[PDB]
């Protein structure tokens, strides 16, 4: 577990219907939202491959062994049920191992492509800035919606505004 | 001023489970077990034969009700559960066999086998429990021999069919049990009733035994088919004295097919490649909960009713 | 001034393997492969029928070793290493299915097949191989016709069972072989020998084989056992001048049980749903090493002695 | 592998007994230690759910072919021994995945939440602390007991302390 | 003034599969399924006999071919394909079990049954049909039992093997079908003809199948061969009349050893566990996709020509 | 998934031949680069556990159940056949998804020890640089050659430089 989903953030947000990951911003003129595709796009394109590896299978023919319509002598019958019931515990074991050990790295692939988002941004904030326990940046300048989208866009170039925030941080 | 990193979630979510949690919420999730199948044989794509109440052993036999099955080719084969192989009663020695071995056959072609028997022979007789077309008749691919002059003793007689073909023949015949002395005088004479059968790969005697049993479509007597592998080259020689019911045809099975037995009425408009009793089953999913037994390229029967697969992160709301 | 973050650890830890490594220490471990059974057969919540000496097969011709173990309802029916099926030298035929369907049964009621012989047949032959009250006696369930005149041919005749139940029954009915063209003429008489049985779905005839054969229990006779289940409404006829060991009843199977070939000792006071020759398996673990043969619902056999899984962190001790 | 057990963490404390995960600490008053009750319930609450799984007993029934006490047609007695031979290979191999894989995920989930705990700690310090590399935080302030326990029940606001820490971090 | 972190990459990375994705570029990858066999059958450390054109079955009853194959002691017993087994036409009830015995044994001794025929017997016939080193000759551990003069009634004869070891004995008779009524008269007079075979645990009785009419049909002459086992301390007796191809020695199969069938020329320098139609298998690799039908300590066999897995990360060139 | 490989590290480096993970310098003498003998050994002793599980076999030994060179009873051909194929599908399956599997977590593992690699320096580190990001430290004093040495062997006292490196990070 990479510690965010259900860990140091609260809680998801129903009301982003946008994408899988994002950022909600507060400056002066106000709040907004905004979800990352990037982030998105490498935690859906992971599923959809499980996906692929699940319906993949190509198929060995089978034929009858078992009459429907007419009776079986009766040690070979014991012998084929006793067969068949044993190949099917086998799938039923390997149904539900796929299933709960594929479940276990879905959830944390995707506590992990978040971990991801939120460390480039704090890089990428360097000095600038401050965590909150909450998976926030407490910004020490003043950002503008301009800047915010920078941050978004990967293009915030954090020297700009370093000298403002850092006083603002010792201060 | 302030940035927050945030994921989505939804109201409602679906329960999966992992490896650590029975109970694990997530956003959206998947089945992995397939639950519905098609209520028809899909036979598109296939050249297919429905049997319809025609066994598969009364193919080689030629029970009236198999007369539209008599030769074919074929890649699917469907058995059908009303499905007719006597219409005299009696049993065939390893039946279910030589039912496997047509059911993975891609046809059947039918070879006379020249049989002719002296005057001295009735070779049609037949029987109310054979009817075709409103009349006394008798398996189409065999002959019953009775002595012409009645009660007369069966002449020994010698019979022997030459396999001049490059595959192998499938050769089947009967042995008439009589169920009373007086049938079995008036059909064969007093004379001690012997049947042997030879080739290369098989050697065998019977003899007809007379019982008392119980009517089965009339009948008390019966007729026990055996069949064995004519090898190319090779001649297999009856030798009897009263009471064989012997081959007129003798049968070729052709490459392979599917064999189905199924309940399910055919669509000749749909593919498949999995069946089962039920019809048929056309799905994504590698595992399935619908039936033990299947036969073509199946997604596994496992025992359970749903398995899900998560399709996304945790689900944790407002 | 500082606080410090830090993991339990234990001075002895145990090993398990990883998919990286063979030897990994950790905190606790446990077990999922059961290593230890129990050496006796746990049959608290059973309803069972323990057949001591008595082989299945017995049970339906009714030799004396399973003179109690003629009829009876079980869910879980015990079959013993050396058990009695034939007092009277000989075998049966597809004897296995036979056994297998006895010891799937849930119990086995008895039918009279009501047959009667005329005056020239003695049905009370009895032999010195097959006792009860320490005198010759013969198989409960069946009876062995011979001419009641020495040397006198035995008749020609017919005896007819009719299944009137709704179930279908299993009939058992001998032939006699001889040992010497001798006692076969005293028996049977000179004519030649045929027997027929005849049902709606059956059909099969059988001619006593007169021969020198090894004494077993000082008789070179053997008496062959055959079988055939009559569905209901239908009749099967045995037509016969000599050597059908005739039923004089026939049995029905009920219902379903287990069946558990293995020489433990009952015990009533611990239950089990897995059994083995050596005894019974009680674990919650999924895998097992005890025996690869089991029956009932067992923990599938591996062929591992121990496989430890980690149940705690990674154990990192102090230098 | 997440960075801290058998990593940047020398070692384990066998002196700890009331956890899995705990906290050691030095101020004026003297030495300290005290389990963290969170963090052990999140791995133990995982350990018994694998454990849960294991037991789950999918019930088939089985019955015998394989006659103990009498003679088994050859040719059949050859395929039933092929067939459960390859059944116990098959069983085996998962018997030895199942727990190779399980375990690799137990030591690395184990791992996982003690960076998490680390982590949560981490944040909450804020500025007023700094990281030794080895698993600790040098705390710039002083900190008297009822400062630990808050620390340690995430009662603490740096807010407070953070002007009186940050001037010592700077001379 | 800078201090970067990184990792290495290659110029031809493999692709392999993941959870998540198909054609997932690493630096390393090693195969898990091995794809080569060695065209031989490694013997080094490895007691074993190669038959060469005899037939296993051929062992037991004597056949020219298995002369030098009556005896012997192995771990690992080798077939080869169109092995003789038989020098005169016939074949052997429940062949394929038997064949697997002793495909399954360490050895094979004989043990004389010490059977003797009065006087009216002649045990010395021989047939064109089994030639050995140029002189009409017969199965070397049976006897054709015939009527010393031709036409007269062969004796009523009984013969007893007493298995006096501590091990079970296999012993084989075999059965005359004579290839008409005329052949049969000489041979072995005009009587019924009658053999049977009792021992404690075993009974059975046959009866030549005569044939008729010309040599050249499917009703000719055969020999047809039946075995058993004899427990240790018991005895078993034929009774017979004519037609009874006895045993003058009967087998004893010992210990265990591998049985191969297989055409690949053994190689002795080299060593291997694994074994198939085409030679052996030497691999470390879990699985095979070589052979469907392998015997001894083999990988598993999967259907896939490769399976790659990662011995590096993720190969991210610049 | 951890952040580094085929993350926030652009690329690997093709000319780093004696290691898995390593370090590319810059100071005022020039450029250098040195693989990490520990990081890179963590990495190759997994990788070489996992193949070591591969070659395990400790194996069960089978005989023929059918006939190579002579014909088999029809029927219990079939069910051989049926059982052959059963078994056959298990082991293909399992096959692959050991491999997926083993290979998923092969290609994580390694990203992990790269980000310990990380973590580990940037501790070390503490107060006297800055991350860029891209996976670089920017260092605020000059760094020797046995400087850059002391970073990749273990030995760097912060303390050392931490004046001259906090009094740069500022002006
Ligand atoms: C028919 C008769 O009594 N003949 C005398 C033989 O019994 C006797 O040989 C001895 O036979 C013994 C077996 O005798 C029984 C038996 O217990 O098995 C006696 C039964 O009453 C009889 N039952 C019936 C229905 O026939 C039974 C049966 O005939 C046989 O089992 C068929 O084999 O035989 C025992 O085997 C002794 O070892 C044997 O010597 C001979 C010699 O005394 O004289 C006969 O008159
Ligand atoms: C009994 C006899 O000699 N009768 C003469 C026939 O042999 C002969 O027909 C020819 O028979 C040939 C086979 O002869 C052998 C054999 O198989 O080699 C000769 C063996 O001595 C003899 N051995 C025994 C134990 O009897 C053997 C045996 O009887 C048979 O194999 C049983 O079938 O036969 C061969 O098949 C020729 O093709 C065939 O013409 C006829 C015609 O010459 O006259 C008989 O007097
Ligand atoms: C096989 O036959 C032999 C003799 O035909 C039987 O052995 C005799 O057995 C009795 C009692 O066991 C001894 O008194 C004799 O001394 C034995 N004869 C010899 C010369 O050893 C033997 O019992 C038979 N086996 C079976 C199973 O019937
Ligand atoms: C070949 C022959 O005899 N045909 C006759 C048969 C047989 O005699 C009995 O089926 C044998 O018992 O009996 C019939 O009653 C019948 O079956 O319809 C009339 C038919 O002409
Ligand atoms: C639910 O899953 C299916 C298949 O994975 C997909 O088609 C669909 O878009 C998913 N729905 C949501 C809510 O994303
Ligand atoms: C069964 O026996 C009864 C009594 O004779 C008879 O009515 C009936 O016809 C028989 N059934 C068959 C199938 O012959
Ligand atoms: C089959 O019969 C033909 C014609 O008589 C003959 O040429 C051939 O040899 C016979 N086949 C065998 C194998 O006897
Ligand atoms: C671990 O479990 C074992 C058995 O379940 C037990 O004996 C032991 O007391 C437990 N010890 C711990 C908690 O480490």
């Amino acid at each position: 577990l990479f510690g965010a989903i259900a860990g140091f953030l609260e809680n998801g947000w129903e009301g982003m219907v946008d994408g899988w990951y994002g950022f909600r911003h507060q400056n002066a003129q106000g709040t907004g939202q905004a979800a990352d595709y990037k982030s998105t796009q490498a935690a859906i394109d992971q599923i959809t491959g499980k996906l692929n590896r699940l319906v993949e299978k190509t198929n060995t023919e089978f034929e009858s062994i078992e009459s429907e319509f007419s009776e079986i002598e009766h040690q070979i019958g014991n012998v084929i049920n006793w067969t068949k019931d044993s190949i099917t515990d086998i799938w039923t074991y390997q149904a539900e191992l796929l299933v709960a050990m594929e479940n276990q790295h879905t959830i944390d692939m995707a506590d992990s492509e978040m971990l991801n988002l939120y460390e480039r941004v704090r890089k990428q904030l360097r000095q600038n800035a401050e965590e909150d326990g909450k998976g926030c940046f407490e910004i020490y300048h003043a950002c503008d919606d301009s800047c915010m989208e920078s941050i978004r866009n990967n293009t915030y170039d954090h020297s700009q505004y370093r000298e403002e925030a850092l006083l603002n941080r010792l201060n | 001023d302030k940035i927050c990193l945030g994921h989505h979630a939804v109201a409602n979510g679906t329960i999966v489970k992992t490896l650590t949690n029975e109970q694990e919420e997530v956003t959206n999730a998947t089945e992995t077990v397939e639950s519905t199948g098609i209520n028809r044989l899909c036979m598109k794509g296939r050249k297919h034969k429905d049997l319809g109440n025609c066994h598969p052993i009364g193919m080689l036999i030629g029970t009236p009700a198999c007369d539209l099955h008599l030769t074919g080719m074929w890649d699917t084969l469907i058995e059908r559960e009303n499905a007719i192989a006597y219409c005299y009663p009696g049993a065939t020695v390893n039946v279910e066999a030589l039912r496997q071995k047509i059911m993975e056959s891609g046809g059947i072609n039918k070879i006379s086998t020249g049989f002719t028997y002296g005057s001295s022979i009735n070779s049609a007789g037949t029987t109310r429990a054979c009817m075709r077309n409103g009349g006394n008749s008798f398996y189409a691919e065999l002959k019953w021999l009775v002595s012409k002059s009645a009660g007369q003793n069966f002449p020994q007689t010698t019979n022997t069919y030459r396999n001049t073909d490059t595959a192998e023949h499938l050769i089947m015949w009967g042995i008439h049990h009589p169920s009373s002395t007086q049938e079995k005088n008036t059909l064969y004479g007093t004379q001690s009733l012997s049947i042997s059968v030879g080739s290369s790969t098989y050697r065998n005697n019977f003899v007809p035994v007379v019982g008392a049993r119980p009517q089965v479509n009339g009948l008390s007597s019966r007729i026990d088919f055996h069949w064995t592998l004519v090898q190319p080259g090779d001649n297999i020689t009856f030798s009897h004295n009263g009471g064989l019911i012997a081959p007129s045809r003798v049968s070729k099975l052709i490459g392979r097919g599917l064999g189905i037995q199924s309940d399910a009425p055919i669509d000749n408009n749909c593919e498949s490649k999995c069946f089962w009793r039920g019809g048929s089953i056309n799905t994504r999913l590698p595992f399935q909960n619908l039936s033990p037994r299947t036969v073509g390229q199946c997604p596994k029967y496992v025992n359970r009713r749903s398995l899900m697969l998560a399709t996304g992160m945790r689900n944790v709301p407002e």
